[PDB]
């Protein structure tokens, strides 16, 4: 318990001098016991799906619950959780004169939640009747909406 | 901010009002309909309750002399005096149980010395109980003081 | 008569005492302001001051902070009652004070103002009371979870049944002003999407800029806007964003104004979306009966809707499952200890039915007066078993 | 045997039935120590 | 400034997937308001040492901190021991040299608030008002006069 | 005890599965401890009878 | 870096649960050493460069 804290209260000081790619990625300090015990497989019989549809459902329902319960050290997902995957064609980029840098900028602009204020703010004028929260940009949901990014 | 063509200076006060006010206008208190603030201290999950509240007056006491004109402390919602009443109306009930027992021992046995052996018996056991609860882990709770009366 | 004065005797945990201190909360309807809730907090302060001078020393009102959560609708006044000596009767005691206070706030008011006791204990252990929670296990949204909760509350109130009391914790559902910014319209005139997001964000919501110094102590600097330019929906167009071609562009050019329906308090239980249901047991039923008759209502709900009991309550209670096990082993060892010093198969039984002698009398005084089988009474029984065994062991020791 | 097994507590009612015996149970063994020692002595030393 | 569903999946959900690998845990609840304030409550078993239990929860939040908005990072992120209920609630008013319900709230937060929360193990202090801050009120009409933005 | 509470969460997940999704159990440590109790307490009884 | 190795861009929402968004490339344009020249970076003078 205390040995885990000292190791991750020192990694924290060296975190600012790492790449910005590694910071946003999964950094983890977990208790280890080189060997598994329960290895629950998950398959399909009737309504058939792939070895990818099954791996998403495991990581989006039963993985977060298992690692948190009764003190689990670290869970290893045998597959991967779903993610909005894009496959940039290099020939089509040259057709309209573009780069992977311009594609990354389009997703860090349209696919982004913004914190707008609210009608009748924190210090209002004396006598305002209504008070609601303003919504602005919303994070995209489906595969269709990512296809219509300008 | 700016320097428009003809040498005119656009300052931050010229475009906007500047007052030194609060960072959050979402909440404002009123002690008996009088402009007021406060400090709602909450417990630290396992703290000693009244010992924590005793040291709240430790820091507060050294702050009092360096106040400006008018600033005065007031005490609403307080847990402190309830524990002082639970000690003064249980140790008072302790003395009322000894005096009432003194009359019963005198009616049945007219000897003054006979109404004295039980009078020194129970106070000795009451003190011994404090030594056991201190050596194990417990404190003078509302429950364990009610155990002294029972 | 010992059995009959036990089952009918109700079950509590700990008596709600007069603590010289209580409080009351406030709740205004969908989309209220700071000025509207202040009117309600004033009328509450007047009932404790002018209409209750003898029983109230002071008050500490607050505008926009209830014990539910936060917002401009909520509120809380902290009452500090006068000392115990100056309050003589039962009329000037917390029970009677909060009784006629709640009546006054339901009569001459048009909001949701209440007043609760100071329980001590914690928030849990209300006795004849539960705390349910409705989980979305499948991939449904907020709009689908709302309909499932309305079918759970309605089914409980439509076929009771040694009845019930069920209401939500705080999902009153208020409108939200959405602003659809068309992306292709923006780039045509030559305005950056970055500049537009911190024009709307900093102006209306505010923005943390930098740390400055004031009289020695380092504080914060915030940038927002004068109050009058951000009250109504029509003040959106007053803000002009700068383009690359050195000319101004109004917000009405690219934006689009339209209302919506969201929720001001999204609760989540264990990595999934959820909605707390604060209901209590009936006046007749008690806890174990009410919870299992809420479980078969949860199973009748649509697909992708499970449940879990959140969240003080419980694991194993006191007058319930626990007490049987505590008294059970208490008899097993009492019999064994009346044998190491006695030696027979008769002496132990004589002491083992002086138990119901002291218990019939204990249940008589509690059931007759307005008390109940709580913690203080439950352990009063075991003291009686120690005094019924004590006296009976004098009858058995000297006689043998 | 009446008090101590009742003080095998379970849940948020941890120090309720627990402290409801062990507190008074120490007082039992201190009163049996006050009845095996002390009380015998004071009665013989000084009575009638 | 952020609304209810903005903070629900930019701050709240990010922490919830990274709230694993903790010793002892019954359940986890959560809230997300339209005012822009999130609050999770990881309840442990009965009397699980609140010292070590606090460290494990805040040695996991740290890994999910880089994937949050830059606005929330600079804002107050806090992992404190809780006990839903107050005890000492010290009011502060003025009588002689009168000041507002804002001048009083600054003096409380700039003298006696930092001392109180640090003393005798306080869980978390709630300021009933706000500390002072260089507040600016941008006029939109005056910005357009000199051609400027926020 | 950790593996017992792995089936605690898993059990509440079962009912809300789509069509076809079913749980299976390879590599398991659980049944080895059940055999170490049932072939030692059985050996305990065989030592008393003999 | 983004084309061959991939790149973490931003968080999006899918069916309630917040997941990740990754940008890389179709498999056939990053198998062999000869597919390096197919990628054209943009210059300041508005023309492509292999
Ligand atoms: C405090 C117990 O508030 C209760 C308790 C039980 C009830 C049983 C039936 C019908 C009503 C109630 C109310 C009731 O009318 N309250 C209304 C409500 O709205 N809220 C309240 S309580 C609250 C603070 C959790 C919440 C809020 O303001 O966010
Ligand atoms: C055999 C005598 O066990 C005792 C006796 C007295 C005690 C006085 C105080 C606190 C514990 C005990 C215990 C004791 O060890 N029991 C427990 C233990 O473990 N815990 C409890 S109480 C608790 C909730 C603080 C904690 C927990 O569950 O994490």
């Amino acid at each position: 318990d205390i040995a885990q804290v000292q190791v991750q209260a020192k990694l924290q000081l060296a975190m600012p001098l790492l790449p910005q790619e590694v910071q946003q990625q999964g950094v983890s300090v977990e208790k280890s016991s080189s060997s598994f015990l329960m290895v629950v497989g998950v398959i399909n019989t009737d309504g058939t799906m792939t070895q990818e549809d099954i791996s998403d459902y495991v990581a989006a329902n039963m993985k977060d619950a298992i690692s948190r319960t009764s003190g689990v050290g670290d869970v290893q997902l045998f597959g991967s959780q779903y993610a909005m995957r894009i496959w940039m064609n290099p020939n089509e980029l040259n057709k309209f004169q573009l780069t992977p840098v311009d594609v990354i900028t389009a997703i860090k602009a349209q696919n982004a939640q913004v914190a707008a204020g609210q009608l009748g703010g924190t210090p209002p004028v004396k006598g305002q009747q209504l008070n609601a929260s303003i919504i602005a940009q919303t994070r995209l949901t489906s595969t269709e909406e990512f296809g219509k990014i300008l | 901010l700016k320097v428009n063509q003809d040498g005119s200076r656009v300052l931050l006060r010229d475009v906007a009002k500047i007052e030194l006010g609060g960072e959050n206008y979402d909440i404002i208190a009123e002690f008996n309909g009088q402009p007021a603030s406060g400090l709602g201290i909450k417990l630290a999950t396992g703290a000693n309750a009244l010992d924590t509240a005793a040291a709240i007056r430790a820091e507060l006491a050294k702050m009092e002399p360096f106040f400006p004109s008018g600033l005065k402390i007031v005490y609403p919602y307080d847990t402190t005096p309830f524990v002082k009443i639970s000690i003064h109306e249980v140790v008072k009930t302790l003395v009322e149980a000894i005096i009432l027992v003194f009359l019963v021992m005198y009616l049945f046995l007219q000897n003054f010395r006979a109404t004295l052996i039980p009078t020194i018996a129970v106070p000795v056991v009451l003190l011994g109980t404090f030594a056991v609860l201190a050596a194990f882990g417990f404190s003078i709770n509302t429950l364990t003081m009610f155990g002294m009366v029972l | 008569g010992m059995a009959y004065l036990f089952v009918r005797l109700p079950s509590s945990f700990l008596p709600d005492e007069d603590q010289g201190v209580f409080m009351t909360m406030v709740q205004l309807p969908a989309g209220a302001t700071q000025e509207r809730t202040q009117k309600v907090l004033n009328e509450v302060t007047h009932y404790y001051l002018t209409k209750e001078k003898n029983n109230v020393e002071s008050v500490f009102a607050v505008n926009g902070f209830g014990f539910a959560g936060r917002g401009q609708n909520t509120g809380i006044a902290f009452v500090s009652l006068k000392d115990w000596a100056d309050r003589p009767g039962e009329e000037n005691k917390v029970e009677a004070i909060t009784m006629r206070a709640t009546r006054a706030f339901s009569q001459i008011k048009d909001a949701m103002v209440f007043a609760f006791n100071l329980p001590a204990i914690v928030e849990l252990g209300t006795a004849t009371g539960f705390d349910f929670e409705l989980i979305d296990q499948a991939g449904l949204g907020h709009e689908k979870l709302t309909q499932a909760r309305n079918q759970l509350l309605a089914e409980a109130a439509k076929h009771p049944d040694m009845l019930t009391s069920v209401r939500p914790n705080g999902l009153e559902d208020t409108p939200q002003f959405k602003i659809d910014i068309d992306q292709e319209k923006a780039q045509a005139l030559g305005v950056s999407i970055n500049d537009i997001n911190t024009t709307l964000g900093a102006a209306w919501g505010g923005s943390y800029v930098n740390d400055f110094i004031d009289r020695g102590r380092v504080k914060k600097v915030y940038v927002m806007s004068e109050a009058k330019y951000r009250m109504l929906p029509d003040d959106i167009g007053d803000w002009y964003v700068r383009a690359a071609d050195g000319q101004m562009v109004p917000f009405s050019a690219f934006s689009s104004s339209r209302w919506e329906y969201g929720s001001p308090r999204l609760e989540r239980y264990n990595g999934l979306p959820s909605m707390e249901i604060l209901g209590q047991a009936a006046p007749g039923k008690s806890t174990g009966e009410a919870m299992e008759l809420m479980e078969q209502l949860a199973s009748k709900l649509p697909t992708g809707v499970g449940y879990d009991w959140t969240g003080m309550s419980y694991q194993e209670r006191l007058s319930g499952n626990q007490a049987p096990s505590l008294y059970a082993i208490s008899l097993i060892v009492v019999f064994l200890c009346l044998a190491a010093l006695y030696e027979s198969w008769s002496i132990p039984f004589s002491v083992m039915l002086v138990v119901p002698l002291g218990v019939i009398g204990a249940l008589l005084a509690a059931t007759f007066r307005g008390l109940t089988n709580d913690v203080y009474f439950q352990v009063g029984l075991l003291t009686t078993i120690g005094l019924s065994a004590k006296n009976a062991i004098l009858i058995v020791e000297f006689a043998k | 045997a009446v008090f101590v097994p009742m003080a095998f507590f379970g849940g948020s009612t941890g120090a309720i039935y627990r402290q409801f015996s062990i507190t008074i149970v120490s007082a039992m063994a201190l009163s049996v120590l006050v009845a095996l020692i002390l009380t015998p002595a004071l009665c013989a030393t000084m009575l009638k | 400034g952020a609304d209810a569903k903005t903070v629900q999946d930019t701050v709240t959900q990010v922490i919830e997937q990274n709230m694993n690998g903790i010793d002892n845990l019954m359940y986890m609840s959560s809230n997300s308001d339209s005012t822009g304030t999130v609050q999770i409550t990881l309840t442990f078993e009965s009397g699980t040492d609140a010292d070590i239990a606090q460290v494990q929860v805040q040695a996991k939040l740290q890994l999910a901190m880089p994937l949050l908005p830059q606005e929330v990072q600079q804002q107050g992120v806090s992992v404190e021991k809780s006990s839903s209920s107050f005890l000492m609630v010290v009011g502060v008013i003025n009588t002689d040299g009168t000041m507002t319900q804002e001048d009083i709230s600054d003096y409380v937060a700039a003298n006696m608030k930092d001392a109180i929360s640090r003393t005798s193990g306080v869980g978390d202090v709630q300021l009933f008002g706000s500390q002072y801050a260089m507040r600016i009120w941008m006029n939109p009409n005056e910005l357009n006069k000199f051609q400027l933005t926020p």
